[PDB]
């Protein structure tokens, strides 16, 4: 009675066939007795895992040596093996029996291996140079003062004891193979191992000669090991920033091909799926829109208008008076969106460029902005009646793909600020406490190339350097190569996400164009004005909006609606289901089911 | 069970007061691996300079091994290969062309000069430490000479010819109860697991990087056979790990060890390839990220050893010994290196800094979680000890 | 040509056995408890009394014999894979030791004398016999098929080596891998 | 000295013209450890004291490389462990060895009268088992070999073939790389680990919608200017269910070794631990498998070797159900009926004292 | 296919000798119809033996086997399960069933004894159809567990109580018309 | 080619008044068929038995035989088991019930002859879920009345 319907169930859940037929072969191995009870449990806890009551009823219906996939046994005919010197205990302790290698517990095929990029490559050439130069040198002092030591005790013998002194094998030392190996190294090896056997047989006529013939070489190393270290010191200052970082290299190929419409959509198609396949399971609650920014610092602002300023202004590819729209457009808009006072707008940009030594539909409309700039039942009536929403605060936005994309750029272009403005204090208060040790300004041990252009970060504050320096970059007037060290070498490779400033910046200033170029989108951004302009609204005038900018593009496009809270400055994103919510699920019944029977007074269906 | 958490810097304890002992033989660096190959003994002696350029000889003191006798390596070894090992030199190689193969040492783990000679001082290193640590005179024993985790009994796999860890280990079995063997190697330690495998006097704990990467050993369900089910303890991870994660991996694990098994004697395998910047690891791990490790050991207050171990960059890895050994003698050694004679190894700073990169981390907070779990389960059946 | 009808459930053993000796690096544990002399004995003698004709026992033992004898000149020969050739050369050596020669028909198990006989087709097919000997030895090998098909309870169980004792098979050492196969 | 070292000049030389033009722009305390190291023998382990052709290049047995025992008349060449008898490799005997087949050539004088004298002679002598008299007069014509099955024993089973080197194969052998080849050649620092980009392993190929995991059915593809947020979407590589790697607890992307086979399947191979042992045959191709559809449904045995359908059994879901239900509530009953007779001993026998 | 054999107890096959020894040398032809038809017996025998089964496959089986044996025994009761002498009984009910506008069940007349008569046959029949060995050695098991209950309730309708009774024992004497069209008048 | 007719109705292997087949060989009596047809209600045209029957069914193709039959156990798939034997019946030939002599082996008063006498000398899971849950409580009810019937015979 309840079984048929737990059977129902399982069809139901697997939601595929392959994985049913699988499932099934799993039960009637169970059921002929094959498989265990529990390793049942543990098999179809692959399968109803994800459910908590169906498997809970499972659990209480049913009625609920290699065991490391590394090692063998071998018999008890390969432990046996000499061992002269294993006493009792490492019998008793140590392990004969079970056996493994990297030759079948990789499948006779494998081991994979890091990458290691081209960098670090000739940084470890360099540093195997060294590991030689040091070795060879190092090998024929320690057989130059034993030989040293032996030629002065030697001589102080008389005839007969120098006719009858001998070595014995090793020199009296500790090592029996150094001294070996460096005369075969500096004495033609045949004429070493005679050399070497004539130092054993009678040292007083040999020692000298060899004696006198490692410290000439040694000299001649030595020359050659300071004439390298020079070259060796001087690559591995060039190239051992570009090598710690493994992103920076592919961030001018990442921030290109990740951050394009496609994958801008993708992302939050992706949480939109997510938040439906997840929710088919009814114990969760029902989530909210999909993305969320968060705007604790408003000054970022300003920067943003400058970087986009210094571009327009550099830029050949608009024309005067669209340099001025674009310019008017994004100022306008980034200070009425955010609600941020066009007075203190300029105040902000008073206090910026002072240092370095109509409304927004007529905008949109640009003849406007152009004759301007040459001038100078009971139901619905109580249910409208109560929740007029005075003194609004929490705003929206209807948006086609193009003011998406384009607050997507504003909110990368914003994060990444943020992220190296709130790194800023920390990476200052280090930079300007850097302890360099005059023993290595004297002996040209440090490279002072990046001061010496300036691109270091003196005592000057961090994040305003970065900002000069970015400009600088926009215009023309630095490369790439040195913008790039100095921010790896200032604050660490911590902030590589800077490199493509100036790309993002050129994105936004071509989408902020895109933005008042088309019709479509200019029409929809007056609605998205006149919709600010207003103080007070009620439900009914957001739906007569969002019906009126849907009825601009066709039914087959998307629409993102962007909802602005002004007390704690927020931004939520919200995918549009063509026939989802056009305002947030509440919790309601009442505010549900009243803001449907509203809708319900418009001729458009439900 | 894992919680992500910052990483406040390392401070000394004042009251874990220890007599460390340094063994160093002034020949270990004098034996090349040859041109190119991934493995130098020279690290040690740029180490030792370092050491004792910060003047902390004053603070510990330091001995010289005797080389391990071809009686005393057979403890682990079986004689045919330490006979192979003695004989064997680049000159006989194609004498033993039916040996080279059968113990896997003639171009895995190739023959160069004073194979015996190296590997009979790192031997002795490692046992003589542990015999210091034996009879009371003694809390730490630094070596890092020793460490060659890779050595079969039989055979080399891994520029590992003696596996002189596990000797040592014996030497420290001859008089305590339970020993406990941390290591924090990028590498599966595979030698001195399989080595103390079915065994309950002997827990490893080996923190390493696994995937399609050399051993291919070491998945967190080897827990051991035998009598000794349950005294295993991998924790197998992923690349990029960082200072952060490492951190509040190592410390709950370590904890519940040292909590349940409670070990009477430690030997920590602090090998230097799980930092950023080597040649085959791919930790991303910083130079406090791991003395963090040692301080957090030393911070238990019994018995320790500190062994060597791989390291295929020689700077950072000498920077990385010289500051554990500093805050061994529990001082935080100057961030600015003294004149030494290896000066121009440690560019561009000439600081005692290693830096991470900004590689991505890829342990997920929910990975860890289980794999944890999944310990901490294993590890609640170690109590009664 | 000449063929030959093998069940398939010993094809299925020949391949497992394929693997088990092939790429899982196992071989055979030896002296297996049940060889070729012991096997070969046991069906001639519980056949022996089913015909009572002259013809049929006669005809019954020579082919044992034949076969046993077929068995020792080629096993050596031809009936090793390459991993396990150093045990047999290990037995052989350490018969040289104790002057006692080696003949396999005591020491090798059931699973070499079904290699031989599946590949005796081709064996038979390059000498110079005739047409009768060829058909007459192949019922009688393929009456032998059926009677190990009838048995293959007892003789080729699996037991996993590696899990609890005494299996058909064995694990091999990096030793034996790398001196066998790398030589 | 002059001779080149690793870096590229004698050692004796500095750097030369061309290479100080691409790399380039335009007291101290180890004098002592010989008064501090002093030595240390408290060890315990102390007191122990301690024609001009040419041979070919693979062996005539295996088919494989290594060292070659040659013979000078033919140009054939075997291993040392793969001879007749196999010889120790240093014990070599010095002189002309021949193989067996140009043994028996230079014995017969190439001449095939005295051989079909010496074959009957063989046929006379060896009486008592002459049907294979002319079979063990061959024995000693071949130089030995290696052991195949023959191609009916490999062709009666479709899922199984010969490896590079003569190798078991049964189709959980991934494949060959040779596109990993051109990952050494690699296309740059896009790893074939797959990190640092995955729009691409959230999306499917073919489709275009997102592989989701089969236990938290999310496809966290995150978001992109915070990468911290994906989590590794791999599809197993029989049912194609993708799984994160924190769902399937491994922390890996199999690329080499085997196929990797989901946490949604059934055995091949139990260990019931009573212990006994596999449940499950081959697939006997060649269209040799055939199928019978019982007549009996609800008590049929028949293996764990079923067909699921709306020697292979067929059977469907009906016949499941019930056998499952039916084991369950026997099992049930039975334990139920164990325990209430042993109990019921229990209290008769402690109310007899 | 296979050597199968079903163990019936020796009191229904003196039963099945009474029978023919009823039917042949004295002619006595049992009544039609019976004092209870197969459907009743079949009835009782699952509904007093599926309260004492435990899992629903014995459940299962037990009910499939039951409606099996009606279908077969209303089947193949014209085929095999009479002998000579009724022939004519069936055809005249035939014909009568044939003008009463509907087509004759054979289950609603006739009874135990011809159920015991195809039951002893079915042994034959098995044998005779590929049934593979799990599916006969079921059919037979079954076939064996009824034909116990059988014997078990053998009292109510097989022994002929109170014999002088026409109307008890379904055995009747024929008139003159079979005994004369039985033989070939 | 017309053959020869067997005096003897197989039904019976008696001789008598009887019909026989176009294509058999053997006859039959008019009431040794089902239906048992009137002598003189003569089948139109040319009657077979059940043997041509089948015979001009199945074409003598033995495909169509195990399509028929396949497809006739899946008709009668509710009462599965015994599908294969309903399938031959349609085909088999009518004769008089001899029980074999397996069961005759027993009594030696009895002589039989030739002559052919004798001497005396879906909702299914559910009901069936149902039918269990039942009996197992009464059983368990059983059961515990079992324990105290003995607890009672423990109150002497
Ligand atoms: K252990
Ligand atoms: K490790
Ligand atoms: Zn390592
Ligand atoms: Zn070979
Ligand atoms: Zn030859
Ligand atoms: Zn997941
Ligand atoms: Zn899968
Ligand atoms: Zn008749
Ligand atoms: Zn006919």
């Amino acid at each position: 009675n309840e079984e048929v319907t737990f059977f129902e169930k399982a069809k139901r859940y697997i939601g595929n066939k392959h994985l049913y037929t699988e499932f099934l072969k799993i039960l009637n191995l169970y059921s002929q007795d094959i498989l265990d009870l529990d390793d049942l449990v543990e098999k179809v806890d692959f399968y109803l895992g994800s459910n908590k009551e169906l498997f809970t009823w499972f659990k209480n219906f049913v009625g609920y040596e290699a065991f490391g996939p590394s090692y063998k046994r071998l018999p008890k005919s390969d432990t046996f093996m000499p061992c002269s010197g294993r006493d009792d205990m490492c019998w008793e302790v140590l392990n004969d029996e079970w056996v493994g290698h990297p030759v079948w517990a990789s499948e006779d095929s494998g081991f994979i291996a890091h990458r290691k990029n081209q960098y670090e490559e000739t940084l470890f050439k360099i540093e195997e140079e060294r590991h030689e130069y040091d070795f060879y040198i190092e090998s024929n002092l320690r057989t130059i003062q034993c030989l040293e030591t032996i030629v002065n005790k030697i001589e102080n013998m008389t005839e007969n004891e120098k006719a009858n002194f001998k070595l014995p094998p090793g020199l009296g030392h500790t090592s029996m193979t150094i001294y070996k190996k460096v005369i075969r190294k500096v004495y033609d090896k045949e004429r070493g191992f005679e050399i070497i056997d004539a130092l054993h047989e009678h040292p007083a006529v040999t020692a000298p000669v060899v004696l006198k013939r490692l410290k000439q070489k040694d000299e001649e190393w030595r020359r050659a090991q300071r004439e390298w270290n020079k070259v060796w010191r001087e690559l591995e200052q060039k190239v051992f920033f570009k090598s710690l970082d493994h992103l920076g290299l592919t961030f001018k190929q990442a921030d290109k091909k990740l951050l394009t419409t496609k994958q801008l959509i993708s992302e939050i198609s992706s949480i939109k799926v997510d938040q439906t396949n997840k929710k088919i399971h009814w114990l969760t609650p029902k989530p909210k829109s999909q993305l969320d920014f968060d705007f604790p610092d408003k000054n970022i602002f300003y920067d943003i208008l400058c970087l986009a300023d210094t571009f327009i202004t550099h830029t050949t590819a608009y024309s005067n008076p669209d340099k001025e729209r674009l310019k008017d457009l994004l100022k306008y808009f980034i200070s009425l969106f955010f609600s941020i006072s066009f007075e203190k707008i300029e105040e902000s940009l008073y206090s910026h460029k002072q240092n370095v030594s109509m409304s927004l539909l007529d905008i949109l409309h640009r003849s406007r902005y152009q004759k301007l700039k040459r001038s100078n039942g009971n139901l619905v009536e109580e249910a409208n009646s109560q929740g007029i929403i005075q003194n609004r605060s929490i705003f929206n936005l209807f948006a086609n793909t193009n003011i998406y994309i384009f607050f997507r750029h504003w909110t990368t272009i914003y994060e990444r600020l943020l992220e190296i403005k709130q790194m800023n204090e920390r990476v200052t208060k280090e930079i300007n406490t850097r302890s360099t040790v005059t023993f290595a300004k004297d002996l040209d041990l440090l490279s002072s190339q990046l001061s010496e252009m300036g691109l270091d970060f003196v005592g000057e504050d961090a994040y305003k350097q970065v900002l000069r320096l970015s400009r600088r970059l926009i215009n023309g007037d630095l490369e790439h190569q040195w913008f790039e060290e100095s921010l790896r070498q200032a604050y660490n490779n911590k902030a590589f996400k800077l490199y493509t400033i100036d790309k993002v910046t050129q994105s936004l200033v071509k989408h902020a164009h895109t933005l008042m170029t088309d019709a479509k989108t200019a029409e929809i951004m007056a609605l998205f004005v006149k919709d600010r302009n207003a103080s007070t609204t009620s439900a009914k005038d957001q739906i007569i909006y969002r019906l009126q900018v849907r009825s601009h593009m066709s039914n087959t496009e998307n629409m993102f609606r962007i909802e602005f809270d002004k007390r704690t400055l927020h931004v939520s994103i919200q995918y549009i289901a063509l026939d989802d919510l056009t305002l947030k699920e509440p919790k309601a019944d009442e505010d549900k089911w009243k803001y449907y029977v509203t809708s319900y007074a418009l001729p458009h269906p439900t | 069970v894992y919680e992500a958490t910052p990483f406040d810097p390392i401070t000394v304890k004042p009251s874990d007061k220890r007599r460390v002992a340094y063994f160093y033989d002034a020949d270990v660096g004098n034996y090349a691996y040859g041109a190119g190959h991934p493995m130098k003994p020279h690290r040690i002696r740029m180490a030792h300079s370092l050491i004792m350029n910060y003047g902390l000889y004053k603070k510990m003191e330091i001995y010289r091994a005797k080389p391990a006798t071809k009686q005393e390596m057979c403890q682990f070894h079986t004689d045919e290969y330490i006979d192979f090992l003695s004989r064997v030199t680049p000159d006989n190689l194609e004498m033993f062309k039916r040996e080279s193969v059968k113990f896997n040492v003639g171009d895995d783990c190739p023959v160069f000069d004073g194979l015996y000679e190296y590997c009979s001082i790192s031997g002795g290193g490692s046992m003589e430490g542990a015999a210091r640590l034996n009879r009371g005179k003694c809390d730490v024993a630094v070596n890092y000479a020793g460490g060659l985790h890779h050595a079969k009994k039989s055979e080399a796999s891994g520029f590992c010819y003696l596996n002189d860890i596990v000797l040592g280990i014996i030497e420290l079995l001859r008089y305590h109860p339970r020993v406990l063997y941390i290591d924090i190697d990028v590498h599966h330690g595979d030698g001195v697991e399989e080595a103390f495998y079915t065994t309950d006097r002997v827990m490893t704990c080996s923190f390493h990087k696994y995937g399609e990467f050399f051993p291919g050993t070491g998945e967190l369900r080897d827990i051991g056979v035998g009598a000794g089910k349950n005294y295993a303890v991998n924790v197998p991870l992923r690349d990029g790990i960082d200072d952060a994660t490492y951190r509040s991996v190592f410390e709950p694990v370590i904890k519940k060890i040292m909590e349940w098994y409670q070990p009477s004697a430690v030997v920590l395998q602090c090998g230097g390839d799980s930092l950023s910047g080597d040649r085959l690891g791919c930790f991303n791990l910083s130079m406090e990220g791991h003395a963090n490790c040692v301080n957090y050991v030393k911070s238990f207050g019994i018995p320790m050893m500190v062994v060597g171990g791989g390291g295929y960059t020689m700077r950072n890895v000498a920077r990385t010994w010289c500051f554990e050994t500093g805050l061994l003698n529990n001082v935080v050694l100057d961030k600015d290196l003294p004149y030494n004679e290896y000066y121009e190894y440690y560019g561009p700073d000439y600081k005692l800094s290693v830096r991470p990169s900004n590689m991505f981390n890829v342990n997920t907070p929910e990975y860890l979680d289980k794999v944890m779990t999944n310990i901490f389960a294993n590890l609640e059946n170690t109590k009664y000890a | 040509k000449i063929s030959l009808q093998i069940p398939i459930k010993l094809k299925s053993v020949l391949v497992d056995d394929w693997e088990y000796v092939t790429k899982d690096k196992k071989i055979c544990r030896l002296p297996a408890d049940v060889t070729v002399e012991m096997v070969l004995n046991k069906y001639e003698h519980e056949v022996s009394q089913e015909l009572e004709s002259p013809g049929s026992q006669s005809q019954l033992s020579e082919y044992c014999a034949g076969l046993k004898l077929y068995f020792d000149k080629c096993l050596g020969n031809m009936l090793l894979y390459r991993l396990e050739r150093l045990q047999y050369d290990e037995l052989l050596k350490k018969s040289s030791k104790d002057q006692k020669p080696l003949v396999p028909i005591r020491i090798y198990g059931a699973i070499h004398l079904l290699r031989l006989i599946s590949v005796l087709p081709e064996l038979i097919s390059s000498t110079t016999m005739d047409l009768q000997s060829c058909q007459l030895l192949i019922k009688q090998t393929e009456d032998f098929l059926v009677w190990l098909l009838m048995h293959v309870d007892e003789y080729f169980n699996d037991k996993d080596p590696n899990r609890s004792d005494d299996a058909l098979y064995v694990n091999t050492s990096s030793q034996y891998e790398g001196v066998a196969l790398g030589m | 000295d002059s001779k080149v070292s690793v870096t590229g000049l004698p050692l004796n030389k500095g750097p030369s013209e061309k290479i100080k033009r691409e790399s380039l722009w335009n007291d101290l305390k180890t004098f002592l450890t010989e008064n501090m190291t002093e030595e240390s023998n408290i060890r315990s382990t102390i007191g122990w004291n301690g024609i001009d052709f040419e041979n070919e290049d693979f062996c005539s047995a295996c088919n494989q490389s290594g060292s070659f025992l040659c013979c000078d008349t033919c140009p054939k060449s075997f291993h040392f462990l793969c001879l007749d008898p196999p010889i120790d490799p240093n014990n070599l005997p010095k002189g002309d060895w021949h193989c067996n087949e140009c043994k028996f050539k230079i014995f017969i004088n190439n001449s095939m009268a005295t051989l079909k004298k010496i074959e009957s002679n063989f046929i006379k002598q060896n009486n008592n088992v002459k049907i294979f008299a002319k079979l063990l007069f061959n024995i000693d014509s071949h130089n030995p070999k290696q052991f195949q099955l023959p191609n009916y024993i490999k062709e009666t089973f479709p899922a199984v073939k010969t490896g590079s080197r003569g190798q078991y194969s049964d189709e959980n052998d991934k494949i060959p790389l040779t596109d990993r080849q051109l990952f050494n050649t690699s296309y740059g620092q896009s790893i074939t680990k797959l990190d640092s980009y995955n729009p691409d392993t959230h999306i499917d190929s073919n489709s275009g919608k997102f592989l989701i995991c089969y236990k938290c059915n999310q496809t966290r593809l995150g978001s992109w200017s915070h990468p911290e947020n994906s989590r590794l979407i791999m599809t197993c590589d029989y049912c194609q269910t993708p799984w994160h790697l924190d769902c399937v607890p491994r922390a890996s992307f199999k690329n080499l070794g085997s196929k990797w086979k989901c946490p949604l399947h059934s055995p091949t191979k139990v260990y019931k631990k009573i212990y006994k042992v596999w449940k499950k045959q081959r697939l006997i191709n060649k269209k040799n498998q055939l199928y019978y559809e019982p007549l009996q449904k609800i008590g049929y045995q028949n293996n764990g070797n079923i067909q699921i359908i709306p020697k292979i059994t067929q059977i469907d879901e009906n016949s499941i159900k019930y056998d499952f239900f039916d084991k369950i509530y026997k099992s049930k009953m039975v334990q139920k009926r164990k325990l209430f007779q042993f109990q019921e001993s229990l209290i008769d026998k402690l109310v007899s004292n």
